[PDB]
């Protein structure tokens, strides 16, 4: 559940 | 939180706006399709279509208040949901066809190119039709795709989701009073709408499934993304 | 037919009348439970209450006027559903359990013997701690259960004469949403406390469609591999899923 | 088919 981590904060 | 202030035109204006776009689909394997190439575009039109879900999901009132694990937890509880009701309802004015992109208009013949896909593909057909026997307006469509998003995955888990969810519905009786339906015409109307969310989880069910099929027969590599959102169905 | 025309108290006693009743289990206290005994304690139950579905159905108003292919494809697309609203209807008053029977009460710890239950154990009391929030009416129980039955499978239906038959599962569907619309006026509840609870009660649908299908899987996981014995019934409804 | 069966009981 990482890479969603990273699109939802840019 | 400050999605419960706005009005209800406010609310559609706000969901209209963060419309994501229409994708086209690759060029490249613009050849007739086996097993393989089709399985491929529309891994690739599926991982593009996830990124700009995820910043529509941002626009949508409400939910960049929750938290980034509820984030999460809804996205990847609905993802093949919201995907699956943009296809629907962008194949409307195509009878008997899905239009995946503009460069990428189908129907039932092509799907059975792809094991097990002409059951998912006449669900999503049949999804059409029945927006387009009801007439959907694209202010009820904005409306469907976030009730999708807050409320599947829900009851995984609170109080502030369910009183955005209930400004979505008189968001809906607001569009539908706006048409000119009678107060019986608009809570059939909405039950009408709702209970198409309950068939849109099945589809997501079987495709979720489906997809989980061809991860193992390894028909088409899967992009990391694509590969985290079916991992949390398991 | 007989659906149009019945008046919505009319359509409440009619589904209030039609209720199945509350089966028991052959459940032992004495002894405790493993895999293969609490599986085939729950199997058992459901074949029974399959075939009191059955007879219900027949007396949800408007079922009659279908041909039997029809009512063979509602019931084969939703009786899982049906059977789980119905154990989260009657485990509503039990926070924190599920009353499969009234001899028959497990915790989600207990349900941790059989493989995959405790993630449907956890759906199963979320759905039930969501009825007892919204305070569920008995009432509007039997309309979402019926609700179910016809709208599960009405999207996997090319006759025009097909379409009358279509169209008429979604007459009855109309009308029962008048029904529910009809109780919550009478509880006091504002128009506006109207369409939200409608909405609410009809989301709780994708939930439990949610639940079935994850069921459904669990349930051809055991066929196969066999570990509890299915009955004749259910390995027939098991096999409409595929 | 037993659904069929018990749904067809007179
Ligand atoms: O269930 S599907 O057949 C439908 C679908 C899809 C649905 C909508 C899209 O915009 C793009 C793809 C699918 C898809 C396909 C491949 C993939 O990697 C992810 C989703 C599968
Ligand atoms: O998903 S379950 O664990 C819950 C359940 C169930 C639900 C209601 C019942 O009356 C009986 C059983 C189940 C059931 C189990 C076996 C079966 O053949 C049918 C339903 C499975």
């Amino acid at each position: 559940h990482k890479i969603l981590h990273r699109l939802l904060q840019d | 939180s400050l999605a419960l202030s706005l009005t209800a035109d406010q609310m559609v204006s706000a969901l209209l706006d963060a419309e994501p776009p229409i994708l086209y689909s690759e060029y490249d394997p613009t050849r007739p399709f086996s097993e393989a190439s089709m399985m491929g575009l529309l891994t690739n039109l599926a991982d593009r279509e996830l990124v700009h879900m995820i910043n529509w999901a941002k626009r949508v009132p409400g939910f960049v208040d929750l938290t980034l694990h509820d984030q999460v937890h809804l996205l990847e509880c609905a993802w093949l949901e919201i995907l699956m009701i943009g296809l629907v309802w962008r194949s409307m004015e195509h009878p008997g066809k899905l239009l995946f992109a503009p460069n990428l208009l189908l129907d039932r013949n092509q799907g059975k190119c792809v094991e097990g896909m002409v059951e998912i593909f006449d669900m999503l057909l049949a999804t059409s039709s029945r927006f387009r026997m009801m007439n959907l307006q694209g202010e009820e469509f904005v409306c469907l795709k976030s009730i999708i998003l807050l409320n599947s995955g829900v009851y995984t888990f609170k109080d502030h989701i369910h009183r955005v969810l209930d400004k979505i519905t008189d968001t809906l009786i607001h569009l539908m009073a706006k048409a000119g339906l009678t107060l019986q015409q608009q809570h059939q109307r909405l039950a009408q709408l709702l209970l198409i969310l309950s068939h849109i989880r099945h589809m997501s069910n079987k495709g979720m499934e489906h997809l989980y099929s061809m991860k193992c027969k390894n028909v088409v590599p899967l992009s990391d993304l694509l590969l985290e959102m079916l991992d949390a169905h398991r």
